[PDB]
């Protein structure tokens, strides 16, 4: 079925591979070559998860956990049950994520819109590969990657973080958090502002964008504008994820001590480093 | 191809003094200078700003809070400017000790000053909340901003006021300090058996992540259809254009369903407020109802 | 059945109702779903259509009630390519002129968008008292080059979003003396020229014209922007 205004857009063309062979829809979903590839990787990866569940001995989704190979395996291959499934499932997940992004690109072309969406999705893919590929490789073992389990992968975050004391002190970690908090802050303000203008007080006619500008100038003396807030929201969310991958790719590769120690260069500058008093004196 | 991340050609005209409606124009400043810097990313105009009783009260009360923490840091620094800059992030204004309970009779150097600072912060935040309400009201707008703000206040109220009272001790509140409040966050989880296994904490994370997910989708979507004037969302709501249609169809073809130009902003406001809404619940239940979240989790 | 268990169970119930509410709210446009012949589709999903809401539009522009009877209010020059559903509908004529596919436009009101004071939101800079180029390259006077690397005209004015203080269109003078508007988001201002990768020099004349030299309507904006974006797919054969 279609939306009332959808038919005029369902024209042929825009594909990157296969011409018109996969240029069609299944219900609302557009297929395309990379829709087929996505389905292929996704189906295969899910079969390997089910197969790992059988080896594990449970069909409870809360317990299923596919672990990477032990550290002793280094960066070589491992038997399916002893880390190989994680390796293959990681290959399929990458194929699915990348196929998904290229499918979005084909949809941008058919609709004549910009490519901002798949470009933003690629930052999320980057963060995934930072944890399962880049950081393990640089450290020299797939075992440093995280396990595929609802709860076991939270334990990995806790074990990895506390290996370096309080991970809070990772300075790139602080920056990434600031963008996550600021992003949610900006998202709430933006959603609230449009709704407040489209849904004014009772007995009032719909507001204009000038009211949105005026409201924020009255509130904090500046309005970024209708275009600027969408630029901002894109930048806040991508910067948050960028510094996330940054704060981890440096952990265990060029930094190995507790992250609080990193802040010593400031405290122990030879001039004020010895002045008695204060917290550090 | 031009991507519309930075303005190519800035244009500038007479300053926009803004809509009037029922705003008391006596409390509006003049217009500030234009910022070519900001003009590359958004609007270049600074000001005017509205400055009423609440704003004055909020700003003053807020600076008192800032100054109170300040003189304490200078005092911890022995009034030495060098030590002040060295140990700036290590200074901390802690709440009263547990023995004082919920009493305000703690001497200034043993939590009395933390109580004074919290009072100023309390007045500054709440008077600012009333500000977000009256500014919308003066322009005949909905109060979505004020209600969304309550969600953030909810968590802040739980961390420093509501939960400590229910626990019966101001010592359960958060200290004022850069590093000190990070450490407080760390000890809080360890004491309560790993917050990872607090379900409201996991829910809060899903919405924090989901907020970055949704705003990246929405920001990218509006820029991709800005070639059709898609960022003029209020008129797209009143008169759907090809921008709104292409935006909806991209996501329908991608994941099977879609939003409207208005409806996406209800997804956005709820995705964001749910972060601090669920978070405040998770913290409020920690120590009051559940001492160990990991253990509590194993029984459910 | 401790208070924590009841809170988390209560929340999940609240979240299900919230999602049901959010999804129905996002069905105020484009629904009910149609078959490819225009008839109502048999399967409309599990979520029902929301009850109508009314916006009172400012400046005496009337009221909008959504959801309501939908209409394209324009012909669609396409035709099925398959008896079964889910396949592309092929243009029957010239898709850029017929405004289909990436060249699509919506039958918006043939009126200009207004600002909070009831004045035209978009105006040519020659009619905008006080507005000027404050940073970056001033494109006025520059030649405009198409994807075929041929010149189509020269920029003669900038149409500005006055409330936002933002450039939205370049008014380009064609070799025949007439002018056209070009979305600001589809041009590339360079040191010595303006480059438009979406169109070839001989497709600029096909851009829809406006009926007033000092204002542009929402309908005109959609026809202009759709035509230019449509060039990316349909002007590609002569894209060097
Ligand atoms: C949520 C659990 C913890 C907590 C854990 C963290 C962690 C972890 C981090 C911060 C970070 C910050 N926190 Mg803290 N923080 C808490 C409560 C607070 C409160 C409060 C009113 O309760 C305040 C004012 C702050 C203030 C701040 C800033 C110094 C900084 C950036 C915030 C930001 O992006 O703001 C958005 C506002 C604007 C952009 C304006 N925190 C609670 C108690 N906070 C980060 C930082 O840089 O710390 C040094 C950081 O890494
Ligand atoms: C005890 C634990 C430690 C700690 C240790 C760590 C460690 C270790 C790490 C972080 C990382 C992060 N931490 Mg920390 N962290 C702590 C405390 C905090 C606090 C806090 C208030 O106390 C905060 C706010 C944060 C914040 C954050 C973020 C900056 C970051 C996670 C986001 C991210 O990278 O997303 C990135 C986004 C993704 C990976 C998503 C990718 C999605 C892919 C592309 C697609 C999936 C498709 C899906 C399967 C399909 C499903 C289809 C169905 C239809 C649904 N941490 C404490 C001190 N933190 C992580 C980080 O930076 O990672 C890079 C990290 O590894
Ligand atoms: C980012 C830094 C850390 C990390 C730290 C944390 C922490 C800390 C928490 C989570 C939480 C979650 N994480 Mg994790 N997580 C990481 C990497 C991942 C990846 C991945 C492919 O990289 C995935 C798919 C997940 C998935 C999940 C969910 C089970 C859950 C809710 C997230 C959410 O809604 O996000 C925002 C996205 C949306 C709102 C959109 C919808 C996405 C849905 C929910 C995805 C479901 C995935 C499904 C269960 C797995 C695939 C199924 C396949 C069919 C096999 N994590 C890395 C290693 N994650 C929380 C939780 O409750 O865990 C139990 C939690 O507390
Ligand atoms: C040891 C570390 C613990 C842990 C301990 C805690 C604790 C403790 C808390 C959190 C909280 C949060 N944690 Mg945790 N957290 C851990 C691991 C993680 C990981 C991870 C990757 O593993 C992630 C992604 C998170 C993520 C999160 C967030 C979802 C949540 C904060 C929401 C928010 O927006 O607060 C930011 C927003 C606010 C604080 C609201 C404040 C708004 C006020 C009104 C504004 C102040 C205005 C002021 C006057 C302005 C001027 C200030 C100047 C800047 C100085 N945590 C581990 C398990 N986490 C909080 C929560 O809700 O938990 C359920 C919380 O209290
Ligand atoms: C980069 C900024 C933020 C962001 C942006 C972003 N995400 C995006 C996009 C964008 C712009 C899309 O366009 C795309 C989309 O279509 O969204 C609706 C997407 C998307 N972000 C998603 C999830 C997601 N994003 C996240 C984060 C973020 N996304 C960032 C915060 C997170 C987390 C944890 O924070 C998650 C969970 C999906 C809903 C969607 C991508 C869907 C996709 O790729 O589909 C193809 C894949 C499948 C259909 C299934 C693959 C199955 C695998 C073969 C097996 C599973 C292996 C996996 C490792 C299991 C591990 C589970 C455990 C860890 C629990
Ligand atoms: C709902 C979830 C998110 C959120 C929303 C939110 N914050 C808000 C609002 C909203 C809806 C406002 O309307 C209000 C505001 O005016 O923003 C510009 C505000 C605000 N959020 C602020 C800060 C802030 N919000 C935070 C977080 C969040 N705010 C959440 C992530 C954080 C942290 C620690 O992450 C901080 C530091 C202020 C800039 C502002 C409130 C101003 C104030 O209280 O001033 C009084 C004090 C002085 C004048 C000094
Ligand atoms: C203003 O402009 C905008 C819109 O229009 C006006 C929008 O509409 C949206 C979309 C946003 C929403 C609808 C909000 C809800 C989304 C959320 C909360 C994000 C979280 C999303 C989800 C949890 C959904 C995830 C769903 C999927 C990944 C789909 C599942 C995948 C399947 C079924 C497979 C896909 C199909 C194929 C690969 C092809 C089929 C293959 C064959 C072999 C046949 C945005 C951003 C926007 O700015
Ligand atoms: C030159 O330097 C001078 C001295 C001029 C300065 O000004 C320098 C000053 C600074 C550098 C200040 C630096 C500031 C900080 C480090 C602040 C850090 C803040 C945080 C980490 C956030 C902590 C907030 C959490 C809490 C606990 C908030 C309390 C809120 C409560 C809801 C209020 C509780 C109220 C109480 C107890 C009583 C008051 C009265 C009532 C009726 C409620
Ligand atoms: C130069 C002085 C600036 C003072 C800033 C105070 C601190 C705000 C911090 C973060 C939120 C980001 C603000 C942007 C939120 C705007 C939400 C929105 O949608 O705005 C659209 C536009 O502003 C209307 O048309
Ligand atoms: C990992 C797969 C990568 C696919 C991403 C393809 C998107 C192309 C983005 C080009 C334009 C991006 N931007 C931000 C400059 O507009
Ligand atoms: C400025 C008044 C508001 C502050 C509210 C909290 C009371 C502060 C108590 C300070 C300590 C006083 N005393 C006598 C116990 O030392
Ligand atoms: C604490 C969560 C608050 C809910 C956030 C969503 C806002 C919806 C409320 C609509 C406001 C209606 N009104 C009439 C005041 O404008
Ligand atoms: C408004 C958007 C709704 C998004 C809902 C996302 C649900 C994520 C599930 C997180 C699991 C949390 N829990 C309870 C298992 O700890
Ligand atoms: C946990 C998140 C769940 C999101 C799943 C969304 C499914 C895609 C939408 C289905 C609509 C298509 N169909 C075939 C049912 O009509
Ligand atoms: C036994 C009751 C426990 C309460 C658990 C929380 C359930 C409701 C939470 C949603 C709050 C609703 N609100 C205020 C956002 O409209
Ligand atoms: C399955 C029924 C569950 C009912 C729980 C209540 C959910 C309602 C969500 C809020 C509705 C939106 N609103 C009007 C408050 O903005
Ligand atoms: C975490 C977000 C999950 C939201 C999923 C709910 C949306 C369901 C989509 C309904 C299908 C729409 N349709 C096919 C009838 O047009
Ligand atoms: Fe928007």
């Amino acid at each position: 079925a279609l939306l009332s205004f959808e038919r005029k857009y369902r024209v042929p063309g825009g594909t990157l591979v296969g011409g018109n062979l996969f240029d069609f829809w299944v219900g609302p979903f557009y297929v395309g070559f990379f829709g087929v590839a996505t389905f292929f990787f996704a189906a295969l990866g899910i079969i390997l998860i089910a197969w790992s569940a059988v080896l594990q001995g449970t069909w409870n989704p809360q317990l299923i956990s596919v672990y990477p190979p032990a550290l002793e395996y280094g960066l070589g291959g491992a038997p399916l049950a002893k880390g190989g499934l994680w390796q293959i499932i990681t290959i399929c997940a990458t194929g699915a994520f990348v196929s998904w992004a290229l499918r979005e690109v084909e949809i941008c072309r058919k609709l004549g819109i910009g490519y901002h969406i798949p470009f933003a999705f690629a930052f999320a893919i980057l963060a995934y590969l930072t944890l399962v590929l880049f950081r393990p490789v640089m450290m020299g073992a797939w075992g440093y990657a995280f396990p595929y389990g609802i709860w076991t992968h939270l334990d990995w975050v806790s074990n990895t973080g506390y290996t370096y004391g309080n991970f809070h002190y990772n300075p790139a970690h602080m920056i990434a958090i600031t963008f996550f908090f600021t992003n949610a802050l900006a998202l709430a303000l933006h959603g609230a502002l449009v709704l407040s203008a489209a849904n004014p007080e009772k007995g009032k006619e719909m507001r204009t964008p000038d009211h949105e500008d005026t409201f924020f100038r009255d509130l904090v003396g500046y309005s970024i504008g209708t275009l600027g807030i969408h630029r901002l929201g894109l930048l806040l969310s991508l910067s948050a994820v960028f510094f996330s991958a940054l704060c981890m790719i440096i952990t265990g590769t060029i930094w190995f001590d507790q992250w609080v120690d990193w802040w010593q260069w400031w405290v122990k500058l030879p001039w004020w480093a010895n002045i008695p008093g204060g917290i550090n004196g | 191809e031009y991507q519309n991340i930075f303005t190519q050609v800035q244009v500038r005209g007479p300053a926009d003094l803004g809509m009037t409606e029922d705003v008391n124009l006596a409390n509006r400043s003049g217009v500030g200078p234009f910022s070519t810097l900001l003009g590359w990313f958004g609007n270049a105009q600074l000001g005017p700003i509205y400055l009423g009783s609440l704003g004055v009260l909020s700003l003053f009360s807020g600076l008192m809070w800032f100054f109170t923490i300040g003189i304490w840091f200078w005092y911890q620094a022995g009034w030495n400017p060098a030590v002040f800059l060295r140990d700036l992030f290590f200074f901390s204004l802690e709440p009263p000790a547990p023995e004082y309970g919920l009493s305000f009779a703690a001497p200034l150097k043993e939590g009395g000053l933390w109580l004074i600072a919290s009072f100023f912060m309390f007045v500054a935040v709440w008077s600012w909340w009333g500000r977000t309400y009256l500014r919308a009201q003066a322009l005949g707008m909905g109060k979505h901003t004020a209600w969304a703000f309550l969600s953030a206040i909810w968590l802040w109220m739980v961390l420093g006021f509501i939960r400590p009272i229910l626990m019966g001790s101001w010592s359960e509140a958060v200290p004022y300090g850069i590093f000190s409040h990070l450490d407080w966050t760390n000890n809080f989880s360890l004491v309560h058996g790993n917050l990872h296994y607090n379900p409201f904490h996991g829910l809060s994370i899903a919405f924090l992540y989901g907020s970055a997910l949704l705003f990246a989708m929405h920001g990218a979507t509006i820029l991709a259809v800005s070639r059709f004037g898609g960022e003029r969302e209020l008129e797209q709501i009143a008169d759907r254009g090809t921008a709104a249609e292409r935006a909806a169809l991209f996501w329908r073809w991608t994941m099977g369903f879609n939003a409207t130009m208005e409806g996406i902003h209800r997804w956005a406001i709820w995705m964001a407020v749910l972060v601090t809404l669920t978070g405040g619940i998770g913290i409020l239940l920690s120590g009051t109802v559940v001492d160990n979240w990991y253990v509590w989790g194993q029984n459910h | 059945f401790d208070l924590a268990s009841l809170a988390i169970y209560s929340f999940w119930i609240f979240l299900a109702g919230l999602i049901y509410y959010l999804q129905t709210e996002n069905m105020r446009e484009g629904y009910p779903l149609e078959n490819e012949d225009g008839t109502p589709a048999a399967n409309q999903g599990p979520f029902p259509l929301p009850k109508p809401k009314t916006f009172i539009l400012p400046h005496g522009r009337g009221t909008l009630t959504v959801p309501g009877p939908e209409s394209e209010d324009r012909p669609i020059a396409l035709a099925r390519t398959a008896v079964s559903e889910g396949f592309p509908h092929a243009p029957t004529g010239d898709p850029m002129k017929d405004g289909v596919g990436p060249a699509s436009w919506v039958a918006r009101r043939d009126l200009p968008e207004l600002d909070g004071h009831g004045h035209n939101k978009i105006k040519p800079m020659k009619a905008a008292a006080g507005f000027h180029v404050s940073a970056g390259k001033n494109p006025i006077g520059l030649p405009v080059r198409g994807c075929d690397l041929e010149i189509a005209g020269k920029v003669v004015d900038i149409w500005v979003d006055i409330p936002e203080q933002m450039a939205r269109f370049l008014e380009v003078e064609l070799k025949d003396g007439s002018t056209r508007l070009l979305p600001m988001q589809m041009v590339k201002v360079q040191s010595n020229r303006v480059h438009v990768n979406a169109l070839s020099s001989d497709l600029f004349a096909g851009i829809p014209t406006i009926k007033s030299p000092t204002e542009v309507t929402l309908l005109e904006e959609d026809k202009i922007c759709g035509y230019v974006a449509g060039g990316l797919m349909y002007a590609a054969p002569k894209r060097k």
